[PDB]
């Protein structure tokens, strides 16, 4: 069969994705949207805001990097969406079926700009 | 001395000393009547 | 002759394993399945790259195209002499058998079997391009 | 004179490019003994130099604005004014070597399709057969014209392969 | 000066026009591919046999013929 | 326990130039004779190829042996020239006079169709082509004052190869060793390692000892060199030696008696550079060869050959056995000692990765006296020996997969190393696949970054030193802590091994002959382009090893051999999957990266190093533009390549207007080979049809039946033209640059 | 799927049929050449184009001729 390997096929690692929100089944497909939009949502104002245009700005910097932040974030939901449709057009968990992608795409959107909003707070 | 007249007789021998006799010609030429521009 | 039945259940050489084996496309579309009889244990080496061991006797293997296969069978057939076959296998559990298709390898001439796709003509005699221009589709002279 | 060109013997920029190039190499001649091997090379490199500027004006060649011989191609232009060796004369002297050589070639590769292993007399050349036909060459302009005349020259074209049309 | 460049000039366009010449009356087939025109304009071989046959259709001989065009413009 | 001996055949093959006048004798498809213009090239690109020739190891490993006597033979001729025309075309005794202001010169050019021009004014009333192969700094360094010496060793010389050549003919027609001799690797590399690499050291450290050291000793000094004793007498008179060196006083008592210190003198351990001369200190490197040749001599006495004592490296591999690994090393033996392709690609894949690492220390570690100081040699030496270890290395892919398709064997490799490798190869290659992507965009995406920024009028927002920055801190840790050896982890060494740490610059003649070299954020970039560039050559070389035999595209793909040109149209298309084709890639990337390398140095040295110094300070040739222009694209394109082509571009009406002519004539080669890379053999066989039909016309055509080339031989030939036009173009560029100002 | 077509120059070599890497022609009995048998192409779906049939095929021109058409999983040789 495939080449077994740890990496493959280890006990710690296998627990570890199978508590991660894509692999966590028994939740909503929506709540999982959530879930992942947070966690993304949050790091993604990071290397904006440091590294951007308006980086050296003393207090224009933190509004504009997460204002660009918050824009991937609508871009990325717009490709969970249409990806959704291009795959489920006609199956145990229901996240890979067209219901449950539409949901997940907007719980994510919900989740991601959250997650932008809540990191804008920490700073300010 | 019969193998050899014919390894001197195949192409890449032959045309060595050809070239190699036809640019002599061409050189000693050139080198008493340097520079040949019109027939005159 | 008579189509053989694939078994399931019949032992595979002792191979490691590898990174060039299945993909996903087995479980969706379809697989191959080699099967031969071994006099006596020996190495010879996998299309998907590596050596494997066959256990004397009957020997399983499946592949994820049919060219694979019978890259295994040229292998089995020339060198060690044996005499393999294999199938198509579908992932709603349908198998289907292929080469030898009527028990005989194709090289051997064998009555029964009819031909197919034989023009009774050269090349040189085909139409031209013009004179089968507009039949609904790109058609080369020779199909007509 | 022609096209506006004027001989290298009257024109003024010829003779400047004649005191440049002397200049460029008597500069590098100060920097060595007066009889040392240096010195010769450049002091017969300046000989020379002299002789081809003479011999240039000698021959009659047109210079442009830029004081460098132009040459004449119109066969009309050149026998009318004398330019006939730059261009008109040497197109017939390449034509009976280019012929020359061909010629020889073509008399060789007949004379061995004869024989029975054509292919091993191209690559092993007969070195006593081509020597025989490299003299009787000469007369190729001759050979060559009785040869059209006769029809031998060119094959059949029933007697050519061709792809289908 | 003139002279060189016009001459380099009709180097191009003969050699242009010779590669699709050639490309338009070797069309339809050739000693190395008699039947050509039963597999079309543009098709990507006919594979290794015969010596190979890389880049033998008409299609391919318009595109060698770009380059000498580009070269020659 | 088959016993270590010579083992040889009488007479083996008879001496007759029967078969000179029979091509292709060698191979039974090609001794029948030519039918097609094929075969001609079919005969020269087999010729080598033994191990297709014959399917006996013995016949072929006899081939090897006498080809190598050959190669050795040829070397003897081009060396003995090297030195003759030292002897007899060159201005060495003026330059030994003064060195730091003749330039070395070697050829000389008869005067016919005005070519005497390319005799320049070199110096020493003497005219000729300057020369950058270092001879003349080599020659000094051994000691050779007189164009005798030189003339008798050209002699020498010549000798040696009609040696040579007579030991190839004597080790194939009359006393041929057998396979058994031939597979004794545990003997080879005891007399390799203690008696070719072991005794050579110790004999040249014998001859700087007695000859280099006293006579570099009194040069230095200014004596005039056809005043300075000749090298026998100071062999001789030890009475000499003792005025140069004390220590000779003693005799060789202090060796035996173990009284090593009182050689200091001559055995030193200084470090740096001669501050007279701007190269290493000779008695520097007699210790350093006194000590290699103990090492070595050490070394040749490890394998166990006929008396027991020693190691079997059969035993050593097989109890290299790990959980990781499976059965480990075994079955490795039996492939080296079988497999002359297997050998081969291990060496070259060494000895060219050697040739860029003496690239890299010979410049750092200026080795012969007033080579520093000559700009020409330093940048030529370099950029030669890293041009030499990149085509070997490309070999040792090339040979590497021969051994694949043609030696190996799935019995004897069942579960060991090898095997394991080529079980997970889709793992290997996707993952160096992503190395390569990544590495490609956050270093050349840098430079796009940076031209982008600077063409919007942003230099705030680039990277570099007055910008965003990405300083080399490792490489720059490195350098200090080298710089700090001598205080604390070498102790009894006098000084750093290089200047380039740190420290002051040495000076000789007013030219700067080494001093530290800064890295910057440029130099981060340049160094990740090196990164991205290797890799990438490794991922396509090491691809066609590893997919030799079979892909998921061609499972039978070592039946088709190792050089064929695809399996066909089929599948979507297979032109150029075979392991030849990955080293025809693999040679173009090879030459994309080492450019580089070689840009790398030229601007690097010229900007930072090289340069005259003067009462306020260094001036550098190109005035330390690299750190703050060779952030861009852009940067390269002006500063580098369009002004330092100044050089080249006018040196028509000079010495140098041969590099000129060599210039256009590189760009030429260069851009015709893409006739044969951008084009297919259809067209061409097409086209010699019409051709061939006009020759018929006139009863004109040969017997030998024209043909357009191989698919492969379009591939080779188009390589072949795109690497010498490529690498030509640059050769005239750097030699007319640095020759000009340097 | 290609288009595999046998014409009546076939003189019943077998080389056609050995070459093939998928099993996609066989031989059949005929009556039109000395050996009485005629290379036939029954499993043309299985196809991929390689073109190593009209490499073995000896008659001049071909006997054996692939017209490379409709692309699908089997004919792309694909295992994904
Ligand atoms: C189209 C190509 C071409 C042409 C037409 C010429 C023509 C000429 N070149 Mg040039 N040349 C060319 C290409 C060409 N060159 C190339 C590619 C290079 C680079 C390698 C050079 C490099 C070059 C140099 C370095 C020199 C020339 C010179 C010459 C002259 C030679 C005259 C001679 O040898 O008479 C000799 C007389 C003969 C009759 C020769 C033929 C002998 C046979 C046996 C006669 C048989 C008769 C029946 C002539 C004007 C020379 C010169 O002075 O030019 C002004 C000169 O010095 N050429
Ligand atoms: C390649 C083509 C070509 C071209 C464009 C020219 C061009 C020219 N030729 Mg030349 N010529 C050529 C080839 C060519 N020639 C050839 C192959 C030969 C034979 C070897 C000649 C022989 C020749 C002679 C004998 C004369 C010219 C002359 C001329 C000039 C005016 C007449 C003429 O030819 O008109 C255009 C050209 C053509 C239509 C092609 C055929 C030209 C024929 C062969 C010559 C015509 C001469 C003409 C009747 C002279 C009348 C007196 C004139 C002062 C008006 C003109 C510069 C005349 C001249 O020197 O004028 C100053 C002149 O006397 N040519
Ligand atoms: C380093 C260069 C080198 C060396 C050492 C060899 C060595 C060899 N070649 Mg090779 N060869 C080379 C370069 C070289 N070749 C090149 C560049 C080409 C062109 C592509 C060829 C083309 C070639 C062919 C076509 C053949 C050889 C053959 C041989 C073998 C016999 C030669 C012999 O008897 O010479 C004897 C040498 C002398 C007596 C020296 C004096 C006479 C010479 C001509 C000066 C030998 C293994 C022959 C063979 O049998 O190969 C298996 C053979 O047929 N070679
Ligand atoms: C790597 C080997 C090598 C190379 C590339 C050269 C190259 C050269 N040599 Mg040198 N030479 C060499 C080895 C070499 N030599 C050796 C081993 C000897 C000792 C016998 C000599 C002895 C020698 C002499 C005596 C002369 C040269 C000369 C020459 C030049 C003209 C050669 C020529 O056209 O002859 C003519 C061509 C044919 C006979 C064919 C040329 C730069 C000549 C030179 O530089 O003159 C200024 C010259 O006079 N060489
Ligand atoms: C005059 C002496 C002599 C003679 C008559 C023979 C005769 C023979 N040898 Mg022997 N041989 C000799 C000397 C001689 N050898 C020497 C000196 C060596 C040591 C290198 C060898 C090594 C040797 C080997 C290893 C083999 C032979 C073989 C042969 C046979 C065929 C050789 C052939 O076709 O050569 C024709 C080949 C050439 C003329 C090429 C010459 C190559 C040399 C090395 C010059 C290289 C120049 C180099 C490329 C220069 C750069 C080129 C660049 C400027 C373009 C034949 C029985 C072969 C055999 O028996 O096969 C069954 C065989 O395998 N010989
Ligand atoms: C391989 C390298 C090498 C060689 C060949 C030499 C050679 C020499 N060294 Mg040097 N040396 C070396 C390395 C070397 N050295 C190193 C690495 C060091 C650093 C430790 C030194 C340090 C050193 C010192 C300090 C001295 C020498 C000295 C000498 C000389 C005399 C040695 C002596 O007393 O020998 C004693 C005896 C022998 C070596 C045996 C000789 C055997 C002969 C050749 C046998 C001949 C037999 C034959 C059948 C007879 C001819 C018959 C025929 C005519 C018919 C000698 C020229 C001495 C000298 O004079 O310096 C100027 C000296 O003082 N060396
Ligand atoms: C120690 C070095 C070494 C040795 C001993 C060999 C030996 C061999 N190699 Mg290997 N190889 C090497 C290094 C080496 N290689 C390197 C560095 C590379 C990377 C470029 C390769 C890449 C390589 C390939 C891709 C192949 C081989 C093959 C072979 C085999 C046949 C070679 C043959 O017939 O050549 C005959 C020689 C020629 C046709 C002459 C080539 C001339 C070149 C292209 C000229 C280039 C320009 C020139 C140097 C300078 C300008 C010339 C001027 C006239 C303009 C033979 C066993 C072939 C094989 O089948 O192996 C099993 C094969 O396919 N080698
Ligand atoms: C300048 C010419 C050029 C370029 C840009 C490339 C680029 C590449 N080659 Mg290719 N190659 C070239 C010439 C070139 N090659 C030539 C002449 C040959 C023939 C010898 C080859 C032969 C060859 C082989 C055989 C291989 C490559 C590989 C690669 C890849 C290297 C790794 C990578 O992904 O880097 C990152 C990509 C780049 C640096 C490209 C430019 C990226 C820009 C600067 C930034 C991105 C733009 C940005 C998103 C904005 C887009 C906006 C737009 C959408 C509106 C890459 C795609 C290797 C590969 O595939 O490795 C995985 C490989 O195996 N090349
Ligand atoms: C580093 C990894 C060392 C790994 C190391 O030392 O492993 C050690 C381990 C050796 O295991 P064994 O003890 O069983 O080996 C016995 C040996 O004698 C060999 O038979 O090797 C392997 O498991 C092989 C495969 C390693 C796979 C490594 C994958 C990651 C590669 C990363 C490459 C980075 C390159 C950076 C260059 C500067
Ligand atoms: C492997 C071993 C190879 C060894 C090769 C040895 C070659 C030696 C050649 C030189 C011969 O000379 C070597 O011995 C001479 C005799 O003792 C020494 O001669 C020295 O001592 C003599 C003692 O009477 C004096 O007369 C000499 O004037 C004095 O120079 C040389 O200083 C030494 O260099
Ligand atoms: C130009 C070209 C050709 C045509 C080139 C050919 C046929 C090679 C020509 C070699 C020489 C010039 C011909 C042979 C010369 C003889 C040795 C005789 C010479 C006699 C004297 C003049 C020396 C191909 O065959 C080809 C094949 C595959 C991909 C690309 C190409 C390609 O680009």
């Amino acid at each position: 069969g495939m080449l077994e390997t740890p990496v493959t096929s280890a006990p710690i690692v296998a627990t570890y994705l199978s508590n991660l929100p894509a692999y966590r089944t028994g939740v909503a497909p929506v709540l999982r949207g959530v879930e992942i939009g947070l966690a993304h949502g949050f790091l993604l104002a990071g290397p904006f805001i440091k590294l951007g245009p308006l980086r050296n700005v003393p207090e224009t910097a933190e509004i504009a990097g997460s204002l660009s932040a918050a824009g991937l974030v609508l871009i990325l939901a717009l490709c969970l969406s249409i990806y959704g449709s291009a795959q489920f057009q006609s199956a145990r968990d229901p996240l890979f079926s067209a219901d449950g992608w539409s949901e997940f795409a907007a719980g994510f959107l919900v989740g991601g700009e959250a997650g932008v909003a809540w990191a804008y707070v920490c700073t300010q | 001395m019969k193998d050899f007249t014919t390894y001197l007789s195949t192409a890449p021998v032959i045309a060595t000393i050809w070239f190699t006799f036809t640019a002599g010609l061409l050189i000693e030429i050139n080198r008493y009547f340097p520079d040949p521009l019109v027939f005159s | 002759w008579t189509v053989p039945t694939l078994n399931p259940d019949t032992p595979s050489p002792i191979f490691g394993g590898s990174t060039g084996g299945l993909l996903r496309k087995a479980q969706t579309e379809e697989f191959y399945v080699i099967t031969w009889e071994a006099k006596k244990e020996q190495i010879f080496e996998m299309p998907t790259g590596g050596a494997a061991i066959m256990r004397q006797g009957p020997n399983l293997l499946k592949f994820g195209k049919k060219e694979q296969c019978l890259a295994l069978t040229t292998q089995l057939r020339n060198k060690f002499k044996l005499t393999p076959c294999f199938y198509r296998v579908f992932p709603d559990g349908k198998v289907q058998y292929l080469h030898p298709a009527d028990g005989v390898y194709p090289e051997k001439v064998n009555a029964g079997r009819v031909g197919a796709n034989q023009n009774m003509r050269r090349i040189g005699q085909n139409v031209n391009p013009i004179k089968v221009k507009f039949s609904g589709r790109m058609m080369s002279p020779a199909e007509i | 004179d022609i096209a506006g060109l004027t001989p290298c013997s009257e024109s003024k920029a010829y003779a400047k490019l004649e005191k440049k190039e002397l200049k460029t190499l008597e500069k590098r001649l100060k920097q060595y003994e007066a009889d040392s091997a240096p010195a010769v090379a450049l002091k017969a490199t300046m000989e020379r130099t002299k002789a081809r500027f003479a011999n240039y004006a000698k021959a009659g060649l047109l210079c442009g604005n830029d004081g460098l011989p132009h040459l004449i191609a119109d066969p009309g232009l050149a026998l009318k004014y004398g330019h006939a060796g730059e261009v008109f004369i040497p197109t017939f002297g390449f034509l009976y070597v280019a012929g020359y050589i061909g010629y020889v070639g073509r008399q060789y590769l007949i004379a061995v399709k004869g024989e029975a292993k054509p292919t091993d007399k191209e690559i092993i050349i007969d070195v006593p057969l081509a020597t025989k036909l490299a003299w009787q060459g000469a007369g190729w302009p001759l050979a060559a014209v009785q040869e059209l005349q006769r029809g031998t020259l060119l094959e059949k074209e029933e007697n050519i392969t061709v792809s289908p049309r | 000066g003139d002279f060189l460049v016009h001459h380099a000039i009709a180097l191009g366009l003969h050699t242009t026009t010779l590669i699709l010449v050639k490309g338009a009356l070797d069309a339809r087939g050739s000693k190395l591919m008699p039947d050509k025109k039963d597999f079309g304009y543009s098709f990507p071989c006919d594979g290794p046999g015969r010596g190979g046959t890389c880049d033998i259709s008409a299609y391919d001989a318009f595109y060698l013929a770009v380059f000498w065009m580009l070269n020659t413009i | 326990a088959k016993k270590v001996k010579i083992a040889v055949d009488r007479n083996p093959v008879e001496t007759s130039f029967e078969k000179w006048a029979k091509p292709g004798h060698f191979s039974r498809t090609l001794s029948k004779g030519p039918n097609t213009t094929t075969w001609i090239w079919n005969l020269h690109a087999d010729a080598h190829d033994f191990d297709s020739h014959t399917s006996d190891l013995e016949e072929i490993s006899r081939k090897v042996f006498s080809a190598h006597f050959g190669q050795l033979g040829i070397i003897f001729i081009w060396l003995s020239g090297m030195y003759f025309h030292g002897a007899r075309f060159s201005n060495y005794e003026a330059w030994l006079s003064d060195p730091t202001h003749i330039k070395p010169s070697a050829q000389v050019v008869w005067p016919i169709v005005g070519q005497e021009i390319l005799n320049g004014d070199v110096g020493g009333g003497f005219q000729g082509i300057q020369i950058t192969s270092g001879f003349f700094q080599l020659w000094r360094a051994s000691g050779i004052t007189s164009e005798l010496q030189l003339y008798t060793t050209a002699i020498g010389g010549l000798v040696m190869a009609a040696a040579m050549f007579f030991a190839g003919w004597f080790h194939y027609h009359k006393a041929a060793p057998k396979l058994e001799w031939f597979q004794n690797v545990e003997s080879m590399l005891n007399h390799h390692l203690g008696g070719l690499l072991g005794l050579g050291s110790l004999a040249w450290a014998g001859h700087q000892i007695h000859v280099s050291l006293p006579v570099n000793k009194l040069l230095d000094a200014g004596v005039d060199p056809k005043e300075i004793p000749l090298p026998h007498d100071l062999l001789l008179n030890r009475a000499i030696m003792a005025d140069l060196y004390p220590s000779f006083a003693k005799g060789i008592a202090p060796f035996f008696t173990l009284n090593w210190s009182e050689y200091s003198d001559f055995l030193t351990f200084k470090g740096g550079l001669n501050p007279v001369t701007g190269g290493l200190w000779l008695s520097d490197t007699a210790h350093h060869h006194v000590a290699i040749a103990v090492l070595f001599l050490v070394a040749g006495h490890m394998y166990r050959t006929n008396w027991g004592i020693g190691h079997s490296m059969k035993e050593i591999l097989e109890a290299h056995r790990g959980p990781f690994t499976g059965e480990g090393h075994v079955g490795l033996y039996e492939i080296l000692t079988t497999s002359w392709h297997a050998q081969l690609a291990i060496n070259l894949a060494l000895f060219g990765s050697l040739s860029i690492i003496v690239a890299h220390h010979m410049y750092a570690m200026p080795p012969y006296p007033y080579l520093a100081t000559d700009y020409g040699t330093q940048l030529s030496l370099f950029t030669h020996h890293t041009w030499i270890g990149g085509f070997c290395i490309v070999g040792a892919g090339a040979h590497a997969a021969i051994f694949m398709v043609r030696d190996y064997d799935p019995t004897n490799n069942y579960n060991n190393l090898l095997d394991r490798v080529i079980r997970h190869r889709d793992a290997i290659i996707s993952h160096l696949n992503w190395v390569c992507i990544f590495l490609g965009f956050h270093s050349f995406g840098l430079y796009i970054h940076n031209d982008t920024m600077s063409a919007l009028g942003r230099p705030q927002d680039m990277f570099s030193d007055t910008a965003i920055q990405l300083q080399p801190v490792f490489a720059q840790w490195i350098q200090n802590t080298h710089f700090l050896a001598p205080q604390l982890t070498a102790p009894n060494a006098l000084a750093a091994t290089s200047l380039t740490w740190g420290g002051d610059l040495v000076a000789v003649g007013g030219k700067v002959a080494m001093m530290p070299i800064s890295l910057g954020t440029s130099d981060f970039m340049v160094h990740h382009i090196h990164a991205f560039t290797i890799h990438v050559t490794v991922l396509i070389l090491l691809k066609g090893v590893l997919f030799a035999r079979s892909s998921r595209l061609i499972p039978d793909k070592a039946n088709l051999g190792f050089r064929f040109p695809c399996d066909g149209p089929g599948r979507g298309g297979t032109c150029q999957v075979s392991a030849w084709d990955h080293v025809f890639l693999g040679l173009f990337w090879m030459y994309n990266s080492l450019s580089i390398v070689i840009f790398h140095f030229s601007w690097k040295m010229q900007s930072d190093v090289w340069g005259t110094v003067t009462a306020s300070g260094v001036s550098h040739i190109t005035g330390g533009n690299f750190a703050q222009s060779a952030n861009t694209i852009n940067g390269w394109l002006r500063d580098f390549l369009w002004a330092q082509s100044s050089q080249v571009i006018q040196s028509y009406g000079s010495a140098l207007s041969a590099y000129g002519l060599i210039f256009l004539g590189a760009h030429f080669v260069w851009a015709f080979s893409l006739m044969f890379l951008f084009s297919g053999r259809g067209y061409w066989q097409e086209l010699i049809e019409s051709i061939v039909w006009a020759h018929n016309k006139l009863k004109v055509a040969p017997a030998i039946q024209p043909r357009a080339l191989s698919i492969t031989q379009g591939r080779a030939v188009g390589v072949a033209h795109y690497l010498l036009g490529g690498i030509a173009t640059t050769w005239s560029f750097f030699l007319a640059r640095i020759i000009s100002v340097g | 799927a290609h288009i595999v077509k046998i014409y009546d120059t076939c003189i019943g070599c077998t080389q056609c049929v050995r070459a093939c890497p998928l099993d996609v022609l066989e031989m059949v009995p005929w009556d039109g050449c000395k050996a009485s048998q005629m290379a036939s192409a029954p499993r043309t779906e299985d196809c991929v184009g390689c073109k190593r049939c009209e490499t073995a095929c000896p008659t001049d021109f071909l006997s054996v001729r692939v017209y490379l058409g409709s692309e699908s999983t089997r004919s792309m040789g694909l295992s994904y």
